[PDB]
């Protein structure tokens, strides 16, 4: 669409002097960016259904292959040994510190975006 | 214990196909996104001084 | 016309209201890096918004 | 009841608010929360090993046993180092 | 009766007026790929031009570049078609790439065709709408062709001159063959002397003449020495040939 | 034909940015003799063109090996790297990539007792880089197999929930070894890609073109 | 107001060329050019003459949770060489 600043300039120039100060909250609301409101909550997507159906299919196929193996009970308790460390990772990992440490790996999120200053772009 | 596969070439080709897909997905899907997000910040950080000085010179408002 | 002019600039960026009009020329310098830092960080900090 | 949304909220309140370290009062017996996580890890491993052995206990072990035997089997298919012997003895045991 | 029936059917179903009738739908694609196959006929390219002439204003940058390269390869100038091409480039100058604009400007240079608005929009697109290292990936012959285009039209843009001057190098001139490098160096030095613009990178052009002065004539060596003296005065120093070290 | 939308500042984007910038920093560019300006910019771009994509290749191998290594630590799953041909094919492919790059630098055909010795120790990189990954992924897994076999042998014979201290000690040792397997998985992917950088970067040296003519002072 | 709801609108999505990776791994697993891991190609006369139980061999049918290690689901052909 057309840009919002030209809409500000046009609709501010179109107001009368008496109409100006109360129209300013409307004009601002017509120049505010679209932030889409929360739409319909569907169930799971067809790719999410495909993902979890294929994951459960893979887990059942792998458990059936593990049970038919020679040291089958050894494999079935290896699954317990690995799920135990998954459960302990859920408990031990400081996920907020991990998130903010990953934010420091990228330079785009390690710093605030420093660019255009206000004093150079002042219009009058 | 399993040591030797049924086919060495099939398993090496599986490794090649997986690593070639990871290479394509890195070069094509991940690196353009990463470079857009990185280089916007990097170009603004590298150009803040010269950009603000040039815009300060071009501005007749003062 | 003056009210419309300042209405446009304060609709795009209301942080200009934290620098008073008489003090503004006292901030400037010949080069941009020499502009007084009395209002710089406060202006850029107000420009992010209410959060 | 959406099938996954209620499951997500129930798993969230189980994951965060439910804590057996506080509701069973385990700060008296244990020094830390991390010591509870380690003890709960090894306890989960032990509970899993015991229920996987209890789900099927009369079977002949594929893993090598340390010269031992389960309960009163002693010389049955369960305590046979020879696996062909154990299979044929399992058939006679199954006959009953 | 296979021979006469097959021969009669092939000429009727296979001759160059019906494969102009397959090429009415996508004229840029077909004209480009038929001209690259060596099929350059004025008889077919007039029908190409009038088939594509209403479609030009909605064409993408790839299709405009393909059409423009094809009509250079045919050497068929249509004034109305290339006016439409130039209006398309002027309307969408931010979307065009330097890789495409060099090929378009080479065709607009091959026959003489220019506008002030077209030259301004091509210069704005190469200088500001494209990457500043895009002349580095260009090849020095295309940059020399664009330079003599702006020199023959008399249109002078110092920012475009700096941008296109950045593409001239020991690498880019080393990629050229010696007979091609002679024409590229001479035309680039003539354009730089016409504008009076002497950047640092002119050391790569003048040096490319003075490393191999045996291929140049005495007249061309005189004009190269004149450009060298002018660039020595403009850059405030003396031109040295640098050996391996 | 429609690409998806991405949020800026996402955790996978940030992690992958840090990983790529780590593997790119392994073989940095040489600082030229001249001050880098518009005169030296095409020589810098040409020098980047001569350099191999060791950042992209090391990031590819790091991601594809840390994924296959952490697959072995997920329940019901095995590591693809624990297979011989997979890990050794990755290693022989890295060695062949470095060899093909070095052959492209020297002219596409292959170069007293010193020449056989150094050629044997160079050709052993092909074996070594893949086999040091494969037997390491076989390592904690086969030790884990035998140890959980004895960890099953204790309550199968002493009773299901009786003699809990002995099985407690064996399950503590098992838990410590699966944690060591996690460390070895992440660390073997890292060691592989560090080695891929130092093997490919041996042939990553081309000469700077530079200016053949200057205007001094 | 934020872009959070806009990103909550988009569901789960696979990586962009995951179908090519799956169709490469599956095509490597099914275009082996050799029989399927304990089978043998036989003549059509043998295959139609042989019943379904004699074609099956007990090593390729191990028992799901075997009470003795080595239990097989089928007994194969009663005819022995
Ligand atoms: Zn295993």
């Amino acid at each position: 669409e057309g840009n919002s600043v030209a809409g500000i300039i046009k609709s501010v120039n179109e107001t009368s002097g008496a109409n100006l100060l109360s129209s300013l909250k409307t004009i601002k609301a017509q120049a505010a960016p679209i932030y889409p409101a929360a739409a319909s909550s569907t169930g799971y997507s067809t790719q999410a259904k495909i993902a979890l159906f294929g994951a459960l299919s893979w887990i059942l196929y792998r458990a059936d292959g593990q049970s038919k193996a020679h040291e089958w009970i050894v494999d079935l308790n290896l699954n317990v040994l690995q799920a135990a460390w998954l459960i302990s990772f859920s408990s031990l990992i400081p996920f907020r510190a991990v998130y903010f440490a990953f934010r420091g790996m990228a330079p785009a999120t390690a710093s605030t975006l420093n660019g255009l200053k206000t004093f150079s772009s002042i219009s009058l | 214990m399993k040591l030797l596969p049924e086919s060495l070439q099939q398993e090496a080709a599986t490794a090649a196909v997986v690593a070639s897909w990871v290479l394509w997905h890195l070069d094509t899907q991940l690196l353009p996104t990463i470079m857009r997000e990185h280089k916007l910040h990097a170009c603004w950080a590298a150009a803040a001084k010269r950009y603000n000085e040039k815009l300060f010179k071009l501005n007749p408002s003062y | 016309r003056l009210l419309k002019l300042w209405a446009k600039r304060l609709l795009v960026s209301p942080e200009l209201a934290i620098v008073p009009l008489n003090e503004f020329d006292a901030q400037l310098a010949s080069k941009f890096e020499g502009i007084s830092p009395k209002y710089q960080e406060l202006l850029s900090a107000v420009a992010q918004g209410n959060k | 009841m959406a099938v996954t949304s209620f499951l997500g909220k129930a798993f969230e309140k189980y994951f965060y608010d439910f804590s057996a370290y506080e509701q069973f009062g385990l700060n008296r017996f244990l020094s830390s929360k991390g010591q509870y996580v380690a003890l709960r890890h090894v306890g989960f491993v032990m509970v899993g090993v015991n229920v996987l052995l209890a789900a099927n206990f009369p079977f002949n072990p594929p893993f090598p046993t340390i010269g031992m035997c389960p309960a009163g089997w002693e010389g049955t298919w369960v305590c046979q180092a020879d696996k062909a012997k154990a299979l044929e003895m399992y058939k006679e045991w199954k006959k009953s | 009766p296979s021979q006469n029936l097959v021969s009669t059917f092939a000429n009727k179903v296979i001759v160059e007026e019906n494969l102009v009738n397959v090429a009415e739908i996508d004229v840029p694609f077909w004209s480009y790929w038929l001209s690259s196959a060596g099929f350059t006929s004025k008889d077919a390219f007039v029908k190409f031009a009038e088939a594509v002439k209403p479609k030009v204003a909605a064409l993408s940058t790839s299709d405009i570049t393909n059409l423009t390269v094809a009509f250079k390869r045919a050497n068929y100038y249509d004034k109305d078609l290339f006016t439409g091409i130039e209006a398309n480039v002027s309307a969408n100058f931010t979307k065009f790439e330097t890789e495409q604009l060099l090929q378009i400007v080479a065709t607009f240079d091959a026959f003489n065709h220019s506008s002030v608005a077209f030259l301004d929009d091509v210069a704005d697109s190469i200088t500001y709408c494209n990457h500043y290292l895009a002349p580095v990936r260009a090849g020095a012959d295309e940059l020399a062709t664009l330079l003599t285009y702006y020199a023959k039209n008399g249109h002078e843009r110092a920012d475009l001159l700096a941008t296109v001057a950045r593409g001239f190098s020991e690498v880019s001139l080393g990629k050229l063959s010696a007979a091609q490098r002679k024409d590229t160096v001479l035309s680039a030095l003539k354009a730089f002397q016409t504008f009076g613009f002497y950047p640092e990178s002119i050391e790569a052009v003048i040096g490319a003449a003075l490393v191999s002065p045996a291929e140049y004539s005495a007249e061309e060596l005189k004009e190269v020495e004149a450009v060298k003296v002018a660039a020595e005065n403009a850059l405030g120093g003396e031109f040295v040939l640098i050996q391996e070290g | 034909s429609s690409v998806r939308d991405v949020k800026t500042g996402s955790l996978p984007t940030n992690f992958l940015t840090g990983v790529y910038r780590f593997w790119r920093s392994q073989n940095p560019a040489e600082k030229p003799h001249d001050p880098v300006n518009d005169r030296l910019l095409p020589a810098v771009v040409d020098a980047s063109d001569k350099r191999a994509s060791i950042g992209t290749w090391a990031t590819t191998f790091f991601c594809t090996i840390i994924s296959c290594n952490l697959l072995g630590l997920m329940p019901f799953n095995e590591a693809p790297t624990s297979g011989l041909g997979f890990a050794t094919g990755l290693g022989v492919s890295v060695w062949a990539t470095a060899t093909i790059l070095g052959l492209s630098k020297t002219g596409f055909k292959f170069p007293f007792i010193f020449v056989p010795l150094e050629t044997i120790s160079y050709t052993f990189r092909a074996v070594s880089l893949g086999v040091r990954l494969w037997v390491n992924m076989l390592a904690g897994h086969t030790l884990l197999h035998i140890l959980t076999g004895m960890a099953l042998a204790l309550p199968f014979s002493l009773g299901f929930f009786s003699m809990v201290p002995a099985t407690f000690g064996v399950c503590c040792l098992l838990s410590a070894l699966v944690g060591l397997e996690y460390l070895v998985a992440v660390l073997q992917s890292g060691v592989f890609s560090i080695l891929s950088t130092v093997y490919v970067g041996e042939f990553n040296h081309d000469k700077f073109i530079g200016p053949a003519a200057k205007i001094v002072k | 107001m934020s872009y959070s709801a806009y990103f909550a609108k988009a569901g789960f999505q696979f990586p962009a060329g995951l179908s090519a990776l799956v169709a490469g791994i599956v095509a490597l697993n099914v275009c082996t050019g050799r029989p399927t891991k304990g089978t043998k190609e036989i003549s059509n006369a043998e295959y139609n003459a042989t019943p379904i139980g004699y074609l099956q061999s007990p090593d390729q049918h191990p028992t799901a949770f075997p009470k003795v290690p080595g239990m097989k689901d089928v007994h194969g052909s009663p005819h022995h060489h």
